[PDB]
């Protein structure tokens, strides 16, 4: 790749300065080029991994929701769709880059429970992103594929991690808006919702010093979307 | 109004 | 050219989607192809170049800001160095094709006074973008090709426009930041800042219907940085 | 403080 000449801690320090310099494209070259270097990745290198990727694909789902809803207004020339589809294509590209990155390289047996229930979840998340925008045959597929990462992250969240754990809370955050926008399964997603809220605060002294402004940021989440949802 | 997802953080 | 087998009206239309999605690249690449048909721009087409490669641009200027920053802080490994060299090869990068496609293009004796302006003063800030990044006997050559479009802007609009047109004080306000912030001449910059104002004011009555919310903007930006500049 | 040039609009 066009950074398999650089070092990988060059690489993870790149990151951060794109990162800083909001050139998120550029971060998530790094980091993928870091991920290609075949070692593991640690708890903040995952982050890095993961803010690059998601601000890529974020602009794409962004833009793509703006073309589609000028698409089907005028459903009510030719350019709408197309310029939808040549968006759809490179969002299409970004996340069969990411979910290519967890199955070679991210994805394993081994490793702690944070890193495993994090890539799965980032295969969920992923998988969520192409079934925003997939149709057919291609649609089914998706959406099992989705689910099932998902499913796996949350039987493994459910054992080892605390309640109030953020990579557990977030995983159930996202799963349950899969069930509700993706799935067509408001109950499901409101039922994980509330169960994920009550649990977490069911066992509230479980919190950690080093992450606890990120469980209560997802509490508050989860508690945003049950308002929303009924 | 859309549902929230995790947000970027950090 | 990439764009070559589309329609010019197919361009234009696909520019104002992107605006709307935000897809800045995109709307300066659709836009690039537009001019590259060889036909005039209208004022509503020369602004949607002028939008889609501000866009472009600001951002790799405010990235390369910031990575100088981190670079001057430090010197006080190479990767710092490397990233702000590469960001700062790709501004230069679109500043080329910018100031390409107008000598190629767009700048020309015939046409109104506005597009002429526009041009000359578009000239003057891609070569301004060049100078802020620049250093050896390519700086040289680069401020002086800035102020003489600055100039040749200048002398049309002063002959050709009344003195709240918002082309002719917006080139009066990116010339009184070149003299400011490229010339080291403070003096130039708030004499221009300052003459350009009052004359406007002196002369409020000639405000169009059309465009009096631009002009008052920019008079309103003249006394900002005659503010800040005393 | 940076001076401020012309902004973009419309
Ligand atoms: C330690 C580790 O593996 N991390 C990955 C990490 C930190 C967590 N996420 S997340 O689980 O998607 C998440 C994101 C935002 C919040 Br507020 C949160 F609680 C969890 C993303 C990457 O950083
Ligand atoms: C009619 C025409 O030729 N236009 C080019 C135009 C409209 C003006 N500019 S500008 O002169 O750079 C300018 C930008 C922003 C404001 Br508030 C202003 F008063 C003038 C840019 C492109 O649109
Ligand atoms: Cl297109
Ligand atoms: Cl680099
Ligand atoms: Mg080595
Ligand atoms: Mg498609
Ligand atoms: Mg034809
Ligand atoms: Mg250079």
């Amino acid at each position: 790749g066009a950074m398999g000449s650089m070092e990988r801690a060059s690489l993870i320090q790149k990151a951060k300065l794109a990162e800083q310099a909001e050139r998120y494209e550029d971060m998530a070259a790094f980091m993928k080029g870091a991920v290609e270097k075949g070692e593991e990745l640690s708890c903040e290198e995952r982050n890095l991994l993961s803010v690059a990727y998601k601000n890529v694909v974020g602009g794409q789902r962004a833009a793509w929701r703006v073309l589609s809803s000028i698409e089907q207004k005028s459903n009510e020339g030719p350019e709408v769709r197309e310029y939808r589809e040549k968006v759809e294509t490179e969002l299409q590209g970004v996340c069969d880059t990411v979910l290519g990155l967890l199955d070679s390289h991210l994805i394993k047996e081994a490793g702690d429970a944070e890193s495993r229930v994090f890539y799965l979840k980032m295969k969920g998340d992923y998988y969520r992103y192409l079934a925003e925008v997939a149709t057919g045959d291609d649609k089914k597929r998706i959406i099992d594929s989705a689910r099932s990462a998902y499913q796996e992250a949350m039987d493994i969240s459910k054992k080892e991690m605390p309640p109030t754990n953020p990579i557990r809370l977030g995983l159930a955050l996202n799963f349950s808006v899969f069930h509700y926008e993706i799935a067509n399964s408001p109950e499901e997603a409101i039922s994980l919702a509330k169960t994920t809220f009550d649990e977490a605060m069911a066992d509230l002294h479980t919190l950690s010093e080093d992450s606890y402004k990120d469980s209560t940021l997802i509490m508050q989440l989860l508690r945003d979307n049950l308002t929303l949802w009924t | 109004q859309r549902s929230t997802s995790t947000p970027n953080v950090h």
